RNA sequence: CCGAUAGCGAACUAGUACCGUGAGGGAAAGCUGAAAAGCACCCCGGGAGGGGGGUGAAAAGAGCCUGAAACCGGGCGGCGAUAGGAGGGUGCGGCCCGAAAGGAAUGAGCCUCCCCGAAGGAAACCGCGGCGACGCGGGAGUACGAGGGGAGGGGACCGG
RNA sequence: CGGCCGCCGAGACCCCGGCGCACGGACCGAUUGGUCCGUGAUCGGGUAGGCGGGCGUGCCGGUGGCGUAGAAGCCGGGCCG
RNA sequence: AAAUAGGCGGCCGUUCCCUGGCGCUUGGGCCUGGGCGACCGGCCCAUUGCCAGGGACGAGGGCUCGGGUAGAAGACCCGG
């Protein structure tokens, strides 16, 4: 010992480094309620671009041109399958009951020439059929018995706590899956009855980027990061190099530990899973919301996007979209969910609708 | 010899193999797996093993060998040699049983058990002037099949 | 008929057993004084199925109304919990 | 068998009487763990309890003493430590024991009668904490 | 005297196989059956392999008299995927069996009444003390008690 | 901390029956040994070591037996010590 | 796999016959004397239920195939 200190390499604060429990992200932690408005929304990562904006975004100038890298994400429209009710227990929050909607509209769906058998796809949500969640077996009956169950819960009255929504995707242009990913999003207000009224209107409705979320806010992003596979002590934790020239060593930890203690600590660098880990990254600026892409008839607030030739490893973008600042956790083609920020910076104010000087139109290749 | 009860006139048919030059451990996994089936299923099972389709799960001896997908135990491997060899034993019970007045296809396999026989032994080189045993195990496997029908 | 009837341990120091005798609390007995009516009464461990352990009590344990009992055989311990009859 | 309402009753005395009865093979259910009392200077009580939790037995193998943060579990751990959960009888006993959080029961409780050391008079006893307060500070729920 | 891991280096293919440049060094390896009848004939099998039938008797079927232990497969009984460790002793449950060498139908596990009875030894209840915890006298050396005897009922295992 | 009372709690100690040893008494035998009775509260842990009794193995001799209607040997069970 | 071994919504399994023997064995209603009641006794019903002999049906899921946003095997994810 030189009596010199070495600060720890790797964190145990994003540990243990091991595979996600589902491809869907999970959630316990919900951001601030202050409005009767939808919390949390979803997309698929399309690719990346870079953008020129006018500051806005308070920092080292508030008027010169600024480069900001951007993640273009195709969001599907979503369809609220059901209303999930909670009751507060003694030990934690438990789900009282649910209303689902077995009941069937025909889906805004397209596809397919050949032609002789168009073979109708007219979608009762045959995408529910492709979803491996099962269904009664008397559509009308079930919905009503549940609705009555809801009416009870609303009546009692304070037995019932808050309302969250079982919400699922609609793949209606995306070729990377055709089976609803099913999730939970909360519906916040400030008191149960206002959430109960809103969720009930919502259920039959195909909804937008616009409904959920506003431009110029800072947002959290929740996602399962891209899977590397197993990677080394070098990669996972960070390791420094050593003395004059070592053939034998090089990628090595030396000591795992002393002789007594007669054990291995869990904080010493080893190989194992890297990636395919869940991460919430805070405070990403909403550059933009629009729909299409490729052409828009107005010339300010975009003129419309999409590089020609697509993107490497992503299909055609044509549906509602969001362009969010900087890095998004995950791989190309992975489902990401978006979470409003719980609190954003306060030494740096949010400023609504940030000024978008120019958008890229070159391919990533 | 034979290591189980007999009633060969009209309810059992038997055959045995001696000094098959095969792994005894791989005979352990097939005998257990195969045990309790009818002959026809047993043919079908062996034919799949040879194709390299259905795995034979490793169980009692199992160490340091890769897993195999599906229902059945984690590790498993395919003993092609043994499957061919045992197929001949089974074929012999089948031809014999027919002379005996049993119909083979219906008869269930009560008992199949493997015996580690004599050991073919010698030497192959290692370093430092030394020679070490280099051995092939020679195995006997018996099969006694029994009628069951209504 | 029977009055319950609890085997809590053997007479034992923290470190020794004494396998020979067991300590019992009968229910009703508050005191050393009540327990003596139980003296000589036969205690039976019943177990599922039929095998049968008789013993008698033969001595007062308490203080508060415990009684000690001896068996022909002894008790596993497996039952800490037996029954005593009003014979 | 037994429903104890354990409002107003010192933890050690209550936990002994219960631990013994469970070994007899007779169920006790303790209700209202929180409403319970621990006598002594609060600094020390907290410090003692905190310290158990603080480990880091090695640096986390997920073995070694742990202690939980809620008044319920603090108590559930206590009656169990009075029990010999390693042996057959003790183990059987731990299943015989249940703690309930709040009161869910509609039925009346029971008590350990004596006022020597097993029921407080809050004015008479110079120094106490209620067990729920030390649990809130530790991080658990009232 | 020894009796085939013994006795001569060596019961035999021994001073062989083999080692070492050489001088020299140096093992292991015994048993069919009455008769070879040493496996024909018949079925099967690529098959010189292997299985059934064929011998007084094939755990007499070819280093074949007997045929242990370690150990390996299968099967039977028991345990068995929440729980503690010199792997057991001692005591008792569950399951399991036990015809045979043991005692017991001329009565087993078991039930019940009566008496004798070593050391030991109460209570209820009564009267009087002790600040109290509790103690004395009488009940009473009684009830009880290891151990011993007789009778009586039931009807199969009990030890192990 | 200074008193006190009731209990719990050893293989100790008490107590029934048995066993060995030591010693006395008697008897029995062809030798060694054995048996029967009495005494022991003041006999009964145990390494080095000393002594004393029994057991088993191989073969020899005398004597007196067994075996294909099943020896030795092998494996499991029953009984005695 | 938190042994206080969780919560929800949906999906599933959720059986027959002859012949013999039994039924306050199983289940309900009524009257009256006894009971707070369960219960005894009296009255009424069962396509029924039970034992012995033979007997149906099969939700989920993998394996399979084309590829990966996944990956040492195995797993994972998607499409068929």
């Amino acid at each position: 010992m030189g009596k010199v200190h070495r600060p720890r390499r790797g964190s145990l604060g994003f540990s243990p480094r091991k595979r996600a429990k589902s491809i869907v992200p999970r959630i316990r932690s919900w951001p601030k309620e202050t409005e009767v408005r939808m919390l949390g929304f979803a997309g698929y990562k399309a690719g990346m671009t870079h953008i020129l904006m006018i500051d806005d975004e308070p920092g080292l100038t508030n008027g010169k041109e600024i480069f900001m890298p951007v993640t273009i994400i195709e969001t599907p429209p979503l369809r609220v399958f059901g209303i999930r009710a909670y009751r507060m227990g003694y030990l934690g929050l438990e789900t009282a009951t649910e209303v689902i909607v077995p009941d069937f509209p025909l889906d805004n769906y397209p596809a397919k020439e050949r032609k002789g058998k168009p073979k109708p796809k007219m979608t009762f949500y045959k995408l529910l059929e492709r979803r491996i969640a099962t269904l009664p077996k008397n559509y009308t009956q079930e919905m009503f018995e549940q609705k009555l169950g809801q009416l009870e819960d609303m009546i009692k009255e304070g037995e019932i706590v808050d309302v969250r929504a079982i919400v699922a995707t609609q793949p209606w242009v995306i070729k990377l899956k055709k089976k609803p990913e099913v999730m939970e999003y909360a519906i916040g207000g400030t008191s149960v009855e206002e959430k109960f009224n809103y969720i009930k209107e919502k259920l039959g409705k195909e909804l937008r980027v616009g409904e959920v979320l506003k431009e110029g806010e800072l947002l959290d992003v929740i996602a399962v990061t891209k899977g590397k596979g197993t990677q080394g002590p070098v990669k996972r934790w960070g390791i420094k190099l050593r003395a004059h020239k070592d053939s034998k060593g090089r990628r090595k930890v030396g000591s795992i530990g002393p002789w007594h203690p007669a054990r291995v600590m869990w904080t010493v660098p080893m190989a194992g899973q890297m990636g395919f880990h869940h991460r919430t990254e805070l405070n990403k600026r909403l550059i933009a919301i629009g729909e299409n892409g490729k052409l828009k008839l107005d010339e300010n607030t975009e003129i419309e996007i999409t590089p020609k030739g697509g993107f490497p490893h992503y299909g055609i973008v044509r549906s509602d979209f969001m362009m969010i600042a900087g890095s998004v956790p995950g791989a190309i083609k992975r489902i990401i969910r978006v979470r409003p920020a719980i609190r954003p910076p306060k030494k740096k104010p949010p400023v609504q609708r940030p000024q978008i000087t120019y958008v890229s139109v070159e391919s990533k290749q | 010899g034979y290591s189980f009860q007999n009633f060969d006139p009209k309810r059992m048919a038997r055959a045995s193999a001696r000094d098959l030059r095969i792994s005894p451990k791989l005979a352990v996994e097939v005998c257990r797996e195969l045990r309790g089936m009818m002959l026809n299923d047993a043919l079908r099972y062996l034919d799949d093993v040879i194709a390299l389709k259905r795995p034979v799960p490793l169980k009692r001896y199992n160490d340091s060998q890769g897993h195999k997908p599906g229902k059945g135990f984690g590790p498993g491997r395919y003993p092609v040699k043994v499957a061919k060899a045992i197929k001949k034993v089974l074929l012999n019970v089948k031809n014999n049983a027919v002379q005996k007045g049993l119909d083979p296809d219906k008869l269930k396999i009560i008992h199949i058990a493997a015996h580690k026989g004599p050991v073919l032994r010698g030497w192959y080189p290692r370093a430092f002037g030394r020679a070490t045993p280099f051995n092939e195990q020679t195995t006997h496997i018996e099969v006694v099949v029994e009628e069951i029908r209504r | 008929m029977r009055i319950k009837g609890v085997v809590l341990s053997y007479r034992r120091s923290k470190e020794n057993q004494h396998n020979n005798v067991m300590i019992i609390k009968p229910l009703d007995v508050n005191s050393r004084e009540e327990a003596s009516k139980l003296i000589g009464r036969l205690v039976l461990w019943k177990s599922p199925s039929g095998k049968i352990l008789k013993g008698k009590i033969v001595r007062v344990h308490g203080t508060k109304g415990a009684v000690r009992a001896r068996f022909e055989k002894g008790l596993p311990g497996q039952a800490l919990g037996d029954y005593v009859e009003i014979v | 068998m037994r429903i104890i309402n354990a409002e107003g009753l010192i933890l050690g005395r209550l936990a002994s009487k219960v631990a013994k009865m469970l070994l007899e093979g007779e169920e006790v259910v303790i209700v209202n763990a929180e409403k319970a009392v621990i006598t002594g200077n609060r600094d020390v009580i907290f410090k003692k309890y905190k310290q158990r939790t603080e480990l880091r037995t090695l640096t986390n193998p997920r073995r070694g003493p742990f202690y939980p943060k809620r008044s319920d579990e603090i108590v559930r751990r206590t009656i169990r430590g009075m029990l010999p959960w390693k042996t057959d009888r003790g183990r059987k006993a731990f299943k015989r024991l249940k703690v309930y959080v709040g009161i869910p029961k509609e039925f009346q409780g029971k008590e350990l009668e004596t006022i020597i050391e097993a029921h407080v008079s809050r004015l008479s006893r110079p120094k106490y904490v209620t067990v729920g307060e030390v649990a809130k500070f530790l991080g658990g729920k009232f």
